[PDB]
C-alpha cells in the first residue's frame, strides 16, 4: 500500500487558517483582518511641488 | 499397505505425516508533518525616531 497526502494552504489576510475550518467562516472571518493586495503610485518626486 | 496372506494373516501399516507451516509479516510505516507559519504583523521603525 502507499497513501502519500500532502496539503497546502496560503492565506493573505484574514483569519489564521487552520486545517479544520470552513471556507464560509474564513469568508465571514475577514470583517477586521484585511490586508492590501493591489496597489497604486505614483513617483516620488512627483509630489515636490509649489 | 494390506497384506493378506491365505486369506486369514492380515497385515495393515497405515502411515500419515501432516506439515503445516504459516508465515505472516506486516509492516507499516506512518510519516507526518505539519508546519504552520502566521506572518501577523510588519513592524518597521519610524524614519524620525531618536
Ligand atoms: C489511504 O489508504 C487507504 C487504504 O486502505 C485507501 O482506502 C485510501 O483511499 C487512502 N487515502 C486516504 C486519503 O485515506
Amino acid at each position: 500500500l502507499s497513501n502519500r497526502t500532502n496539503s497546502r494552504v496560503q492565506s493573505f489576510g484574514g483569519v489564521p487558517f487552520y486545517p479544520g475550518i470552513t471556507l464560509e467562516t474564513w469568508q465571514k472571518g475577514i470583517t477586521n483582518h484585511l490586508v492590501a493586495i493591489d496597489r497604486a503610485g505614483l513617483p516620488l518626486h512627483f509630489f515636490i511641488k509649489p | 499397505t494390506e497384506l493378506a496372506l491365505f486369506s486369514r494373516v492380515n497385515g495393515k501399516f497405515s502411515t500419515e505425516f501432516q506439515r503445516m507451516k504459516t508465515l505472516q509479516v506486516k509492516d507499516q510505516a506512518v510519516t507526518t508533518r505539519v508546519q504552520v507559519r502566521n506572518r501577523i504583523y510588519t513592524v518597521k521603525t519610524t524614519p524620525t525616531s531618536e
